[PDB]
RNA sequence: AGAGGGAAACAACCCAGACCGCCAGCUAAGGUCCCAAAGUCAUGGUUAAGUGGGAAACGAUGUGGGAAGGCCCAGACAGCC
RNA sequence: GAUGUCGGCUCAUCACAUCCUGGGGCUGAAGUAGGUCCCAAGGGUAUGGCUGUUCGCCAUUUAAAGUGGUACGCGAGCUGG
RNA sequence: GCUGAAAGCAUCUAAGCACGAAACUUGCCCCGAGAUGAGUUCUCCCUGACCCUUUAAGGGUCCUGAAGGAACGUUGAAGA
């Protein structure tokens, strides 16, 4: 099935009238607007165009502008497709609502985790620190060896080392939903997802089990 | 050779219907299809049958004797067909035939449901017999390994599907 | 006076079609590596590419002798450590048969900037269509 | 299964049989009797 | 203290001893499907293992060739009663 | 006219003659549990006491506490017993 | 394992057919058209003169400056 695009909320828990506690992420699903379809006989492959939200109309260029009025829907926050499945059927300008997941239980939530910047390997890979005493020399959190001697002579491709963490797309898979408030354009999943406070999170079912 | 030497003799009531290498037989069992060796050309004549190696190959001889004994069952599968018995030894072992699936209790914790192909009978005179039917010798052999297989017979009592005529050899567990 | 040289500027270079149905993977490849080149030429230099252009159809339907339809094996090291990835004949040909004789070709070349302009002049297709009517390319019956 | 370098017939019932270029022994009567060439 | 050609690369192996020049010819070792110059040469065989393109004792109804031998239409060998 | 030499730490990587998990054959395989061989390298594969120790012994775990290569991997990374 | 000759039998194999493992190829996730073999789809923008010369994927002057971009500023759960 097709997914949504929502924004990230926030945090909360739902308690249960039996006294549990489900810490929930809200998600703001907006009615996604269908902007274009593709087909196998002009573009090989099945698949709907969606956007959301909205956009001043100062900020929308011309060559963004006439593609949302050749759609005939209002200019959103950006673009995003969905491979359709065969037997799904979507006109362009047809608007899809937070209740298509009314009957799903499990949903693959998909966003941009927060920024770290650079990282150690510590942080990064999980790297022991090495000792804080007996008589270490400036290499407490130093990655220790990189290599093994002049055989292989070199480092190998993908070793673990510092670099950028973050900051990059991130599916967290089969999170059950809690609850589809349609007429709040609200979608409960338990559990925690990626990416800050206001970013757009990717809502599909969940393909696994 | 001496198996390709000796002709087949097609009786009548079945016919067959040589188109270059591919051969196909019916008859009041059904109708049978069967590509042969480009190793062997076979010739049509009376009543008869006859396969011999045909020239630039080898292993045609060896070939032919194939062909031989591959469309004598063939024919005796269009008239006779063919038959074999599995009876099921052991206590709780039961089967029983609906449609075109057998419903097998081996002992196990979940019913095992054997889909019949397409061309081949099953019937079970009793619960602890089953009895199958077809045309191809090749295919009920092939069924009857396949039931065998979901529990073959062990050597102590000799439980577990097998063949009506075979025998298993049984050993005692040594004691001590 | 000195030896003839072809001129990258006037050399000229026609289109064939050649039907790889039944034949050879070897003994294909070795003709279209003449032609590629140029060794057919008169006017052959070995700084110059004045070999022709070539289609290829039915890449998937190429032969092989003896057992090399299931055990001639395709290595190749993806750079990392470990990355040593390996596939038959048929599964090339069940996944990607166009790399099949476009691997073959590749190795009959010479290596270099030249060679890997005559291996431009390669267009390999599994199927029985090509759009290059517009090129009239000449049937090579070989 | 003996897998062992020199296979042998070993009775009256087992039989020497090449399948796949291996070089094999089945014996009808005894399981103990069977061996591969490896 | 010896270049050249061959042996993929390879002082000591194989061919062969560089006075200089030539956009001439014939050969040696080694080669002649493509990389890469020259036979997709001819005739008769063998191999199916990519053997060729690494290895022993030993194992094996792989297969080719050869010379004998036993038994056999007084019916042999195999199968079946 | 210098290739820093044991062990530990950190970080590894490959081989398979496989320690666990997976698939099998045989069993002097009733079952449970084993023995042995074949296939299999995807992942996994202890913490402590003593000793500079590798190892080993011991305690207690674990599905298992694999064997090796990598300058007896790794000091322009640490340590210096 | 089935069928089955060579080898009147037998035989899982030689022709043919069926099963069969955390290995293999997929399936899951991420990167990814500098994939120079540089792909596809949608949308948007630009519709002036004139001279020279060896006359062509030529040079020059005047007019024109779009879509968009960059810069600058306020900044960010983005960041050396
Ligand atoms: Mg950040
Ligand atoms: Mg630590
Ligand atoms: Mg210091
Ligand atoms: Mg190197
Ligand atoms: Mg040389
Ligand atoms: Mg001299
Ligand atoms: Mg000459
Ligand atoms: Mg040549
Ligand atoms: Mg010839
Ligand atoms: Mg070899
Ligand atoms: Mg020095
Ligand atoms: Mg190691
Ligand atoms: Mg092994
Ligand atoms: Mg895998
Ligand atoms: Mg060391
Ligand atoms: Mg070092
Ligand atoms: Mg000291």
């Amino acid at each position: 099935m097709i997914g949504l695009v929502g924004k990230k909320v926030g945090m909360t828990r739902i308690f249960t009238e039996d006294g549990v506690s489900i810490p929930v992420t809200v998600i703001e699903v907006e009615a996604n607007r269908v902007t274009q379809v593709k087909d196998l006989a002009n573009d090989g492959y099945r698949a709907i165009q969606v956007t959301t939200g909205a956009k001043k109309a100062n900020r929308v260029t011309k060559p963004e502008a006439g593609h949302f009025a050749k759609a005939g829907v209002e200019a959103g926050r950006g673009l995003w497709e969905f491979r359709l499945a065969e037997g799904e059927e979507f006109t362009v300008g047809q608007s899809i609502s937070v209740e298509l997941f009314a009957d799903v239980k499990k949903v693959d939530v998909t966003g941009t985790s927060k920024g770290k910047g650079f990282a150690g390997t510590v942080k990064r890979w999980n790297f022991r620190t090495q000792d804080a005493t007996h008589g270490n020399s400036l290499s407490h959190r130093v990655p220790g060896s990189i290599g093994q001697n002049q055989t292989p002579g070199k480092v190998f491709k993908g070793k673990k080392m510092a670099g950028q963490m973050g900051n990059e797309r991130v599916t967290v898979q089969s999170l059950d939903v809690v609850r589809v408030d349609a007429e709040r354009n609200l979608l409960l999943v338990k559990g925690a997802v990626p990416g800050a406070t206001g970013s757009d999170l990717i809502v599909k079912p969940a393909v696994k089990a | 050779s001496r198996v390709a030497k000796a002709p087949v003799v097609v009786p009548a009531g079945v016919d067959v219907k040589i188109n270059g290498q591919v051969i196909t037989i019916k008859g009041k069992n059904g109708e049978l299809t069967r590509t042969l060796n480009d190793a062997v050309e076979v010739k049509h004549a009376d009543n008869t049958l006859t396969f011999g190696p045909r020239d630039g190959y080898a292993d045609g001889w060896a070939q032919a004797g194939t062909a031989r004994a591959l469309l004598n069952s063939m024919v005796i599968g269009v008239t006779e067909g063919f038959t074999k018995k599995l009876q099921l030894v052991g206590v709780g072992y039961r089967a029983a035939v609906k449609g075109n699936v057998i419903n097998l209790s081996l002992g196990f914790s979940h019913p095992v449901d054997h889909q019949l192909p397409a061309g081949i009978t099953a019937e079970c005179p009793t619960q602890t017999e089953i009895v199958l039917k077809g045309a191809d010798k090749q295919v009920i052999g092939q069924v009857a390994a396949d039931l065998r297989a979901y529990r073959r017979p062990e050597p102590y009592k000799g439980k577990g599907v097998r063949y009506a005529d075979e025998v298993v050899r049984t050993k005692e567990a040594k004691k001590k | 006076m000195k030896t003839f040289t072809a001129k990258p500027e006037t050399v000229k270079r026609d289109w064939y079609v050649v039907d790889a149905t039944g034949k050879t993977l070897g003994r294909l490849a070795t003709e279209l590596a003449r032609r590629l080149r140029g060794k057919h030429k008169a006017e052959y230099t070995p700084h110059v590419d004045t070999g022709d252009y070539i289609i290829v159809l039915n890449a998937d339907k190429v032969a092989v002798t003896g057992n090399k339809r299931t055990d001639k094996v395709y290595y190749h090291h993806t750079g990392h450590i470990g990355g040593i990835k390996q596939a038959t004949f048929e599964e090339m040909i069940a996944r990607r048969p166009e790399r099949v004789i476009e691997i073959a070709v590749k190795g009959m070349l010479p290596k270099g900037p030249l060679g890997r302009a005559m291996f431009r002049k390669l267009k390999v297709y599994a199927g029985n269509e090509h759009n290059h009517a517009a090129q009239q390319p000449q049937v090579l019956d070989i | 299964m003996k897998v062992r370098a020199s296979v042998k017939k070993l009775c009256r019932n087992c039989k020497i049989v090449k399948r796949d270029g291996v070089i094999r022994v089945i014996c009808s009567a005894e399981p103990k009797h069977k061996q591969r060439q490896g």
